[PDB]
């Protein structure tokens, strides 16, 4: 009974020839209507948004916290002699940086000076189309002292004591708010608390507390933080080329050999945190310099 | 070896009945007055087994439960499961933090399986639990005459070659040889099928065991008279044994909804494995190694099986049958209650199942005018004229002369249910006097009975003299009854409306043709007739003693003739002509007597008033019955006498010319030779019986319909349908919810394969576009086993949408359950805009989010990973893991917000095959229901507090819920205008391929 | 700010329609 292939009479995997040319025409026409019609919703659905703003932004309420090393388990595994052990690591530096060198910053239409202490925000109009490319405010490698140098083509970074610098979450129209002068025991910090978003690390048990010795910030003008002078930010579309802020943070006195973590959690109002993801606000990484 | 074993069963019995009584005595070394010894007794009885049928194979309970989990369907799921399992080593092993969905997943399908078993089980069990609380086998003592003396034993202590004696009443214990009988009629009707009480002599009369009269038959009553016989046959080896253990031995076949189900799967894992193979090597084509694309190809197979369809085509089953419980139709099967709409030939039982198996009074003779009086087992028919005095003269010689009279019990009992003492005649005499005659109780005392003549083993006549206590005359009544050959001998006046007439052939002429009448009509006829006796020759005082000639035999007064027969039941005649007009062929099979047959099949319709047999075109035109050719005969009666020498091929042919055929003197074997005969048709046959003849019958028989009291307990066990009321509609009632269930199974079917589209296809360009996941696994439960769980079995509560009893029986190998047609409509059209309608919302929420629907191509690679948590959209903001995560997973609940609506116009479509939503009208209240639920319950899964925590089921925001609406919409204004043009062009291209 | 989403708002209202539309189905398969 599974034989029906073909007979004298005319028949094909089950039907006549034509019968499959019928169907065949028939799925074509039908399916060619519903993928027009699908195309003439989804249209509309695009004429529902604007080019300058994304119509619902609450989903991306608290900013996160990224680093430079994207490592496979935020986790810092490598021998400070072996230099191929730490290449996955100074790869995804300099290609993250080598968009800040002083080279790529050149056309002062689209660049803008900002200034070497941090200040006020920078607002330029509203987001519309009516002005033009708005400018982006620079910044050279030179504010993240320790771990910027004037190296070749290859940053030849830290090998014991290691480098990793921090980055806020670039978000359209947000605009950091850094903690009142009333901090509730924010972590020694310098009193430039109006404008730089603060950023402090720490461990986060009794032992990586103790493990971690000493740690050094680096920022613009010295300041462990975001200065204010940067956002917000006004989409990929009026802003390309955009320069977030950067800040470094270098770990002195690590115990070699010994895995350690390490939470840099970033203060602020308008900074929430979140118990589901370790990245909202907070960030983790679980450093170990094995010799 | 038991094939030898079944074969020496399915052959008709041999006996060694005909024997000299001195031959029989030395065989079995019994004494013919005595019997044997007690002791010789106890040697047999500790030597072949008691004498009762070995009980019935037992059937634990953990047999059938495990039974429930297997199957065909509960296959597919099982070895899904397996595969859910064996995906699952394969992910675990392999990948990082691997996700609990594909475990989550075959864990759930192996509780879809359990669940589904406990509830059909639970179901199939309660027919049985109900069951047995009918075997009412109360305890029957048998007399036996052993050591010279009677002696009252129980059945089971009755052993082999020894003397019997029985009373009229008692039930026959074993098979016995009679060798003395004096007035004794048995009831072979449970048995062999002989309607009429068939009398029992000693002289061995008939080649046929079934047809002699020198035995006694296992479970037959004694209607009347005594006898004795010698046991020949014990326990199992008895008539009635050997057909009992044969209707446990015979197979039960496949049902054809559970063929229908085979076919069903043959087509899902077609296409599921088809897809899955197909995109299994695209996926290598691409990127994925062999790691993964095993995994793929699991994953699309395990989704096109409909998880949730195991459970709403149980229940969907369930409820027909509840409803053929309300209508005390009892189904011990769970998916028998199909079997009857695909039945396109009944093979019906005529003695007890389409008659009432009790003979009833069917005509009178009065004035030269035949009376047909009320023959409805309920008495709800027409009653003839009872205002004259021949009518009562005739009513009077049937109640007083007449040896019948009730029993204590009956009194509060119907007039004809309850029991009568005596010839199965005289009850049903006694229960028209006491029913169009006021009472037989005051009626008969009033004439004093001097001095009675019962019947006569020659010139059988009964008659009696009484005392007339009119006020007007004094002379006494003698009254007479007998056969019309016997009674025309001794009558010379005939009555009429009041007054007396001579023997006139012009009238006399005119009783014989009604005689060969009701004769003619397959019933018993008798005469009676009565005279005044001249109390100037015999006077007050006179004692009739009988001996001499006190009364004159001839010179009486004839009244009238008074046939009888076993009547059909109530509503039998009318349920053969709705059977034959939904198309089923009707078949009569039955042991009983050709002449009766025949005027039975005419009387019920599987016999048309005008067609004629071979017989009778041959008696039309007074010519030999070899020269009429068998074409010009549309029916025709087909003997068992030449049944016996028949071969497949000519069973066959007779089926195939002959439209209208009436098996008589069929034994039980050849009645199962006839069923097996359709069978090889391939038509679906359904078997009505009730004796034991009809177990073998009705086991083999793809569905056997049983008489919940009137039917024999082998038979009842072996078949598959009981019918507790006995209601012979409930055949057509069954008919009709079978073709009922079977296209809303179609329908509900339909309604789960719609939802498969768009639940794939988000996996499916998963793959292909690499964009982010459109829709989650625990997602899909939410549908296949939460909201559409109400919507599919509401789809059973479907009315129909024309005459179902009009259409002709489904054809087996054309009209299947699940054809080309159906899953043109559900896989390629109506599941496609629901799958395209989900992408829409998908893209919508992700661009008014900031991801853009041609940014999200590609995005699967880094959105996927669980620590890069700066994946920029399209505005250029950086989302992290579970801030994207939170918006796939938002992305995955509206995407089955989606699906409810869309399922709202594919439930309203999935209503009517044919006619317009406008037609057939949404009257469904369950199935209004089942949007209100579906609808609330899918904002539940979303805005509970908790959902998005346990389910992952984050809330929407409210624009969602209509970004699936015009999809929805579109969906039914396709189908109602397809459905409109298979209205008005009934032809073929809105017909063959879209039309299901 | 826009960066705020009255999720209780839309939620109570998503539950209290689970509750209207579920009574009145019920209504709905009782109609005395
Ligand atoms: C950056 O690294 C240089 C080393 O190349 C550090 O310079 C040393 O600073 C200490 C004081 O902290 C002096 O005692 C040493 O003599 C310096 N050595 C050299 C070679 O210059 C410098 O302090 C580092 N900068 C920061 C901000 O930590
Ligand atoms: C840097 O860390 C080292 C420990 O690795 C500190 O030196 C240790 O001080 C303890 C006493 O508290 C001694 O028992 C150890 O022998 C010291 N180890 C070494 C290698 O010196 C050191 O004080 C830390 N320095 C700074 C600037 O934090
Ligand atoms: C991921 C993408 C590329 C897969 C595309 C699959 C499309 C082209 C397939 C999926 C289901 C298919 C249909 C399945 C059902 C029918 C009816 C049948 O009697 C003839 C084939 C026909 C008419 C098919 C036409 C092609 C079809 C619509
Ligand atoms: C592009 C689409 C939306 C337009 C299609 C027109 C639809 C919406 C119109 C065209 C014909 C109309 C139908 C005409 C006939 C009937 C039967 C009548 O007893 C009630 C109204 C009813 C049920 C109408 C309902 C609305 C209807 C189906
Ligand atoms: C086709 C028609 C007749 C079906 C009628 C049901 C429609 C109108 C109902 C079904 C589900 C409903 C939605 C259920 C949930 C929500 C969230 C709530 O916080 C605001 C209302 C909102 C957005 C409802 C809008 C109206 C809605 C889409
Ligand atoms: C289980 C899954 C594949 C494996 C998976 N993650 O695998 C990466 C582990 N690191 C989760 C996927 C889902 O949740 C969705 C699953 C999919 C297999 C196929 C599934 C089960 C379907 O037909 C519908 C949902 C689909
Ligand atoms: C915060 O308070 C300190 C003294 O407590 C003061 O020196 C500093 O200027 C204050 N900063 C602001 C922004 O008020
Ligand atoms: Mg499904
Ligand atoms: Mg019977
Ligand atoms: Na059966």
């Amino acid at each position: 009974k599974k034989f029906i292939w073909n007979s004298e009479k005319k028949e094909f995997l089950g039907r006549t020839g034509g019968s499959w040319f019928k169907i065949l025409l028939f799925y074509v026409i039908f399916y060619g209507c519903l993928a027009g019609i699908f195309i003439g919703t989804i249209q509309v659905m695009l004429l529902t948004i604007s080019e300058f703003k994304p119509t619902y932004q609450d989903r991306v309420a608290p900013p996160g916290l990224t680093q430079i090393p994207q490592s496979q388990k935020t986790e810092i595994s490598f021998r400070p002699n072996d230099p191929q052990s730490y290449e996955s690591y100074v790869v995804s530096i300099v290609r993250f940086l080598e968009k800040y060198k002083d080279l790529a910053q050149k056309d002062d239409m689209i660049f803008e000076d900002c200034g070497n202490v941090p200040s006020e925000l920078k607002e330029r109009g509203e987001y519309n189309n009516e002005r033009g490319e708005r400018k982006v405010c620079r910044f050279r490698l030179e504010w993240l002292g320790n771990c910027s140098g004037l190296n070749d083509e290859t940053y030849g970074y830290k090998d014991g004591k290691p480098c990793v610098i921090i980055k806020l979450n670039r978000v359209l129209g947000f605009k950091p708010k850094p903690p009142k002068n009333e901090s509730l025991e924010t972590y020694p910090v310098m009193k430039y608390n109006p404008y730089v978003l603060p950023v402090h690390c720490t461990g986060k048990r009794d032992e990586d507390k103790e493990k971690v010795g000493t740690m050094e910030y680096f920022g613009l003008g010295g300041y462990p933080g975001f200065p204010l002078q940067y956002y917000p930010y006004y989409g990929k579309l009026l802003q390309p080329k955009y320069l977030q802020p950067l800040m470094a943070v270098q770990f002195t006195n690590l115990t070699m050999d010994t895995e350690i973590r390490i939470e840099c959690k970033a203060y602020g109002e308008n900074i929430g945190y979140s118990e589901k993801d370790r990245f909202q606000g907070r960030f983790d990484v679980k450093i170990e310099v094995k010799s | 070896k038991e094939r030898d074993m079944d074969e020496l069963k399915k052959e008709v019995s041999m006996d060694d009945h005909k024997l000299s009584l001195d031959e029989l005595h030395r065989k079995y070394g019994t004494d013919l007055s005595r019997g044997l010894t007690p002791a010789r007794a106890a040697e047999i009885l500790a030597r072949d087994g008691p004498n009762a049928l070995t009980p019935p194979p037992t059937t634990p309970e953990w047999v059938k439960f495990c039974r429930q989990l297997f199957g065909g369907f509960s296959m597919l799921l099982w070895i899904g499961a397996i595969l859910c399992f064996l995906a699952y080593g394969i992910q675990a092993a392999t990948e990082e933090e691997p996700q609990n969905d594909n475990l989550y997943l075959g864990v759930v399908l192996s509780a879809v399986v359990i669940i589904t078993g406990c509830f059909s089980y639970y179901q199939e069990a309660k027919s049985s639990k109900i069951m047995e609380s009918f075997k009412n086998m109360v305890p029957q003592q048998a007399l036996v005459i052993r050591n010279g003396e009677k002696m009252s034993i129980n059945a089971e202590e009755v052993v082999v070659g020894d003397l019997v004696e029985v009373k009229g009443g008692d039930r026959i214990p074993a098979d016995l040889r009679i060798i003395s009988a004096n007035g004794c009629k048995v009831d072979n009707s449970s048995l062999t099928g002989e309607s009429e009480p068939q009398t029992r002599s000693p002289d061995f009369t008939n080649e046929n065991p079934l047809e002699t009269r020198n035995i006694a038959f296992f479970s037959t009553n004694c209607v009347e008279g005594t006898a004795r016989g010698i046991v020949v046959y014990t326990g199992d080896r008895t008539v009635m044994g050997r057909i009992a253990t044969l209707a446990s031995g015979l197979e039960g076949g496949q049902t054809p909804i559970a063929a229908e189900i085979e076919h069903f799967i043959h087509i899902i894992t077609g296409v599921a494995v088809f897809l899955g193979v197909s995109f299994f090597i695209l996926s290598l084509i691409l990127e994925y190694t062999w790691l993964e694309a095993v995994i793929f190809l699991i994953g699309i197979i395990v989704a096109n099986v409909p998880e949730g369809l195991l459970a709403t085509v149980t229940v969907c089953l369930t409820l027909t049958a509840k409803r053929m419980a309300r209508k005390n139709c009892l189904v011990k099967n769970l998916e028998a209650v199909e079997t009857l709409g695909s039945t396109s030939t009944i093979c019906s039982d005529k003695t007890g199942t389409l008659t009432q198996n009790r003979m009833t009074v069917a005509h009178m003779w009065s004035d030269n005018q035949i009376h047909e009086a009320d023959t409805t087992e309920n008495q709800s028919g027409v009653s003839f004229d009872k205002t004259s005095a021949t009518w009562l003269a005739l009513s009077r010689i049937a109640g007083l002369c007449n040896r019948a009279v009730f029993q204590a019990n009956q009194e509060n009992l119907p007039i004809l249910k309850r029991a009568v003492a005596g010839d199965a005649s005289e009850s049903a005499l006694l229960k028209c006097i006491e029913l169009c005659c006021g009472s037989v109780k005051e009626m008969r005392e009033r004439y004093t009975k001097i001095v009675e003549i019962p019947f006569n083993s020659t010139n059988k006549y009964q008659l009696s003299i009484h005392k007339n206590p009119n006020t007007a005359e004094p002379r006494h009544l003698l009254v007479m009854k007998g056969a019309p050959e016997r009674i025309l001998d001794r009558c010379s006046s005939i009555l009429i409306h009041g007054k007396e007439q001579p023997l006139d052939e012009e009238l006399k002429d005119a009783f014989q043709n009604a005689y060969l009448e009701l004769g003619g009509l397959g019933e018993r006829v008798l005469g009676f007739c009565h005279l005044f006796l001249p109390d100037e020759q015999f006077p007050e005082g006179f004692q009739f003693d009988t001996d001499d000639v006190n009364f004159p035999l001839d010179n009486l007064c004839f009244v009238g003739l008074i046939s009888m027969i076993d009547p059909p039941r109530a509503a039998v005649p009318d349920a053969v002509g709705k059977c034959r007009s939904a198309g089923i062929k009707v078949i009569m099979v039955t042991g009983d007597h050709p002449i009766t047959a025949k005027a039975i099949a005419k009387g019920v319709g599987i016999i048309s008033e005008g067609n004629e047999t071979v017989e009778d075109i041959a008696a039309r035109l007074n010519i030999p019955v070899s020269q009429v050719n068998p074409r010009d005969a549309k029916a025709c009666v087909v003997h068992g006498s030449d049944l016996k020498d028949m071969t497949s091929e000519q069973l066959d042919d007779i089926l195939k010319y002959h439209t209208e055929i009436v098996f008589a003197r069929t034994s039980p074997q050849q009645k199962l030779i006839i069923v097996e005969g359709c069978q090889r048709q391939g038509a679906i046959v359904a078997v009505t019986g009730d004796g034991v003849n009809d177990s073998p019958a009705s086991k083999k028989a793809d569905i056997g319909v049983a008489m919940g009291i009137a039917g024999s307990d082998v038979s009842k066990q072996a078949a598959d349908m009981i019918l507790l009321d006995d209601n012979f509609a409930s055949i057509v009632t069954g008919v009709e919810e079978g073709r009922l269930i079977f296209d809303n199974l179609k329908k509900s079917i339909a309604y789960t394969l719609t939802s498969n589209i768009p639940e794939i296809t988000p996996f499916l360009i998963f793959i292909i576009a690499n964009i982010p996941l459109p829709l989650g696994t625990v997602t899909i439960l939410c549908i296949d086993l939460g909201t559409d769980m109400v919507p599919a079995i509401s789809l059973a509560y479907e009315q129909a949408e024309s005459d179902i009893m009009k259409r002709q029986p489904r054809n087996p190998k054309t009209d299947k359950l699940v054809n080309e047609q159906l899953i043109s409509m559900a896989y390629g059209q109506i599941g496609m805009i629901q799958a395209l309608g989900g992408f829409f919302t998908y893209f919508v929420i992700l661009a008014e989010n900031g991801f853009l629907p041609i940014h999200l191509l590609g995005l699967r690679v880094n959105w996927d990973d669980r620590w890069i948590n700066d994946v920029e959209d399209s505005y250029g903001q950086q989302w992290t893991y579970e801030q994207r995560k939170i918006v796939e997973f938002t992305c995955h609940t509206p995407f089955f917000v989606t699906i409810v609506v869309v399922q709202w116009a594919d439930l309203v479509i999935c209503k009517t095959r044919r006619n317009s939503v406008f037609q057939q009208g949404m009257k469904n209240k369950i199935l209004i229901f089942g949007l209100f639920e579906e609808t609330a319950l899918a904002a539940f899964l979303s805005y509970c507090p908790g959902m998005g925590v346990a389910l992952r089921m984050y809330p929407l925001k409210p624009t969602w819920w209509f970004c699936a609406f015009p999809y929805s919409l579109l969906i039914f204004v396709y189908d109602e205008v397809r459905k409109l043009i298979i209205r008005r062009r009934p032809g073929g291209w809105v017909e063959k391929e879209t039309y299901y | 700010d826009p960066f705020y989403y009255d999720y209780e708002t839309v939620r109570n209202g998503g539950l209290i329609f689970a509750a209207l539309a579920f009574i009145v189905g019920l209504i709905i398969i009782l109609s005395k």
